[PDB]
């Protein structure tokens, strides 16, 4: 409204370099942005492989529980997950044996661990009480019995 | 920083308007994703137990690995060989505006927290996450760890003491490798480096002119009259805001190297601490039998357990 | 942050400093008049190529026969400011004094030599005062002829600053000494044609240069001022010799030395300055600072506020609400408690507590809130356990615990008209 | 690449502080960073 050609125009470049600055600054900082969302973006993609198309058997992965299924939903600007994870929760208490020390040999059993001590009866899982009749399966040819921590007799 | 203070320049930076607000909005923020880092890699266990200070297991001690409770403090003596490595190049107050604020996760809960992972990791079930803990004996535990690497129990129990020996030794050889040695420690002091480079360059920034007459307030403030004054305060304000507007610019990319690698950090804290990570070359450069937490300023060192296996056989097929 | 619903935490908001509250103002008891009015009014004013030096010791320079006078040509400070002038405490200001023609004045600045300025007076480029003019024509310039003052105009070359030879050499372009009227071979004596119906750019010009050698010692030259008092352990102004600011004040702890008044000790911030009547004082000018930032538990439950401060040891900040010294000035505000530890500071407005739940609103270092309480921490569920051999467990029932998990595919997909 | 031969502008380019180390010190590092992405895809090999 008071413009001259030139010391108005000086002012104006004023502007131009404040808002110009301004408007690069937040380029940059979108482009920052865009940096760390589209690493996230990945990120979702890869699970989106993983988790949704199959069962990311590595741990903590995608749920965290043990990650038995995933379950995407859209939303605005992102997506969210559902993760079908499996967090186990009871307790028993039994001993062990890390062989079956028979007829003077050793058995270690099929590792995935636990030879099921609980008196010597089976020989259970990983993560639920779940025997298994001792057999020629249970465990295999192991060495002789020397180095062993438990001792299971009567093996038939 | 801008405007240490004299009257007329905190109106000159609200000639800018809202500039203060973002810088301390961005490294606010910042600040709480450190809090994050510190969090998500570090705070993953609710259940934290004793450290249990049986410290002999089958064979297998963990002398200076775990804290030892009869020290004054907690830490672990690793910990503090770390501590003395790391060179640093009441109340810390300065003014040049500046602060290395404190944590949140003070560094005996960070110790804490490191340790009870080592603890519950060492102890408390190969099973170790969903759950809190199934009582192993960690001779099972590693046993667990032959069958996760493609191989029998029989590796473990017929070679059981000498295991010890080739880890227990390794661990002393650890404490070879680590107490009077050398620069495989450098990405934790390049951090703290590239921290003193930044922040002493923005120091000097200060002492830095932008074609002023001065290079620092108020001597300005001596010998100026009127609006030559704002003239060559705005000029500084311009090359003191670029200056530390590039600086904010670079800490944010900073974080997010940083937070990529703390991506890392709690996958590691998770896939080879509180399982066997499959994944190949990827814990260590071998098979990955176990890895250990340690914590270290600024960061965090990884104890990898490969598992390398160096004879030859000659057989037909 | 624009809302009456505002949710819980640790939200920023603006600074908080300490406004100082004494004026030190600390000048030797150097009292005496200035050269000012000999100088400025002597019997004799020299030449340019023969230009007077004086030095000016141990004076109160008052800068009152400068402001009340209409009688100056040039009245103009370059590299300083006329107003701003009796503010420092000066040592040993310069006075170059000589007799010009009425031309010289433009021809006298941080450059714009001319001949006259680089054959007669050389002018640095760095330090600055002011410059002083006036005309004597009704005295020096004779109408029947003034020949009596000259200037030298034959030379190999330019100068440096400050430098002077009143060496009358029979110039020729190779050295070669002459006897003029030799060829080549002239003196460089010039008169000025001071008349009294001379020119205006012919006009005999009394003209002094300033230099202000700015403060290389514990200074001399004060101005009209007042020396004050001092304070230790309060956040005070300054304006000492050549020296200004607001800050803390402390004793000393130097190996001193006697040339000596600064410390900069980081880098350029004083940090340590000897007083001019001997003591060896540290100037900690951080008074108090850091930014507020409220705790609130989120209007859905309370209004009950805790102002978290961050650089402050919580001794001047009982202090500056009870001697009303922070700047922000708050109305109804008391002083319920003062938490302090974990070195992020002062806590107006909560209580030490042992009883640790999940860590709400982490505070500062290691503090956290709750409620309104702000203990420690709890470091998580602890256990008790003694981890025996064969005693081992193997869940029967779990759970299903479908989480939540958000990742950001994408950010708005914006656009910028800079056009527009 | 801001003035090759000059004066006055070497000496306003000292006037702004130590931007240039900065940007060669930046670079550099991403070049030598570079440099430790060829070995740090490639060179895993033990034993050519």
């Amino acid at each position: 409204s008071r413009l001259d050609k030139v010391e108005a125009e000086v002012q104006i470049d004023r502007l131009i370099t404040g808002r110009l600055q301004s408007l690069q600054t937040y380029v940059t900082q979108q482009l920052i942005r865009a940096a760390e969302i589209r690493a996230s973006a990945n990120l979702a993609a890869t699970k989106m492989s993983e988790c949704v198309l199959g069962q990311s058997k590595r741990v903590d992965f995608c749920g965290k529980g043990y990650h038995l299924m995933s379950f995407p939903q859209a939303a605005p600007h992102g997506v969210v997950f559902l993760h079908v994870t499996y967090v186990p929760s009871q307790e028993r208490n039994f001993t062990t044996a890390p062989a079956i020390c028979h007829e003077g040999k050793a058995y270690f059993p099929r590792e995935g661990v636990f030879v099921f001590n609980g008196t010597s009866w089976f020989i259970t899982q990983r993560n639920f009480f779940s025997p298994q009749i001792i057999t020629t399966d249970n465990t295999f040819v192991s060495g002789n019995c020397d180095v062993v921590i438990g001792i299971i007799n009567n093996t038939v | 920083y801008i405007c240490g203070d004299s009257t007329e320049c905190a109106n000159l930076l609200l000639q800018y308007g809202s500039f203060c607000t973002q810088l301390n909005r961005a490294l606010s923020g910042i600040a709480a994703e450190q809090d994050r880092n510190t969090r998500e890699v570090f705070a993953q266990v609710k259940q934290m137990y004793k450290t249990p200070t049986l410290k002999y297991f089958g064979g297998f001690n963990f002398s200076q690995i775990l804290p030892d409770p009869l020290k004054p403090t907690k830490r672990s003596f690793i910990e503090d060989l770390l501590f003395n490595k790391v060179t640093l190049a009441i109340c810390a107050q300065k003014f040049n505006g500046l602060t290395v604020l404190p944590p949140l996760l003070t560094d005996d809960m960070i110790a804490a927290y490191t340790a009870a992972l080592v603890s519950g990791t060492a102890t408390a079930g190969w099973t170790f996450g969903a759950g809190a803990a199934l009582q192993i004996p960690f001779a099972m535990q590693m046993a667990y760890r032959f069958n996760g690497i493609g191989v029998t129990q029989n590796v473990l129990y017929e070679n059981q003491k000498q295991i010890a020996n080739q880890f227990n030794k390794a661990i002393s050889q650890i404490q070879e490798s680590l107490t009077t040695t050398s620069t495989a420690l450098g990405k934790l002091q390049d951090v703290v480096n590239q921290n003193a480079q930044a922040l002493n360059t923005l120091v000097k920034q200060l002492s830095s002119n932008f074609g002023a007459i001065s290079s620092v307030l108020n001597d300005i403030l001596s010998r100026l009259d009127k609006v030559e004054a704002e003239v060559q305060i705005d000029r500084l304000i311009t090359g003191r805001l670029q200056s530390l507007q590039t600086y904010v610019t670079q800490q944010l990319i900073r974080a997010a190297e940083i937070r990529a690698s703390a991506n890392l950090a709690a996958t590691k804290m998770s896939e080879c601490v509180l399982g066997q990570s499959k994944r190949v070359d990827f814990c260590g450069k071998g098979y990955h039998l176990m890895s250990f937490p340690q914590a270290a300023p600024h960061g965090v060192v990884f104890l990898h357990v490969t598992y390398v296996p160096s004879q030859e056989r000659n057989f037909t097929t | 942050v624009k809302s009456f619903e505002i949710d819980k935490g640790i939200y920023q908001t603006s600074n908080f400093r300490v406004v100082p509250s004494g004026d030190v103002v600390r000048f030797p008891n150097i009292t005496n008049l200035c050269p000012f009015g000999e100088v400025f009014n002597a019997t004799k004013f020299p030449s340019v190529y023969a230009w007077e030096r004086k030095k000016i010791s141990n004076c109160v320079a008052d800068y009152s026969v400068l402001y009340n006078s209409t009688f100056f040509s040039t009245f103009k400070c370059y590299g300083v400011s006329a107003t701003k002038l009796n503010d420092l405490c000066f040592s040993n200001v310069y006075a170059d004094s000589f007799v010009v023609k009425g031309d010289d004045v433009r021809q006298i600045a941080p450059g714009q030599t001319g001949v006259i300025a680089d054959y007669n007076y050389k002018l640095p480029d760095d330090f600055m005062g002011c410059v002083l003019a006036w005309n004597t024509r009704n005295i020096d310039a004779t109408s029947t002829g003034n020949y009596n003052y000259k200037y030298r105009y034959l030379r190999h070359g330019k100068l440096r600053p400050f430098e002077r030879d009143i060496s009358n050499v029979p110039f020729s372009p190779d050295g070669k000494p002459c006897t003029p009227p030799a060829l080549n071979c002239y003196w460089p004596l010039n008169d000025y044609g001071f008349y009294t119906t001379t020119g205006i750019g012919y006009q005999p010009y009394r003209v002094v240069v300033l230099s202000f050698e700015l403060l290389n010692a514990p200074a001399t030259v004060c101005g009209p001022k007042l020396s004050t008092d001092l304070i230790k352990n309060q956040c005070v102004n300054f304006n000492f010799n050549g020296l200004t600011g607001t800050g803390v004040l402390t004793p000393s702890s130097k190996r001193f030395q006697p040339f000596q008044q600064f410390g900069r000790d980081v880098s350029d911030f004083t940090d340590s300055v000897r007083d001019p009547k001997t003591s060896e004082i540290l100037d900690i000018s951080p008074c108090s600072f850091g930014g507020v930032s409220v705790i609130t538990p989120g209007t859905n439950a309370s209004s009950e506020v805790a102002v978290l401060y961050q650089d402050v040891n919580c001794t001047d900040v009982s202090t500056a609400i009870h001697a009303d010294q922070l700047t922000p000035a708050w109305r109804i505000y008391s002083t319920g408690n003062n938490v302090f530890q974990t070195q992020a500071g002062c806590l107006i407005g909560a209580e030490h507590v042992d009883t640790s739940y999940e860590c709400d609103i982490p505070i500062g270092a290691g503090i956290c809130a709750s409620y309104i309480v702000a203990y420690t921490m709890s470091l998580g569920a602890d256990s008790s356990i003694a981890y025996s051999n064969n005693t081992i467990a193997i869940p029967t029932n779990f759970s299903i615990s479908i989480t939540t998990e958000v990742m950001p595919v994408s950010m708005a997909k914006t656009s910028v008209d800079c056009n527009m």
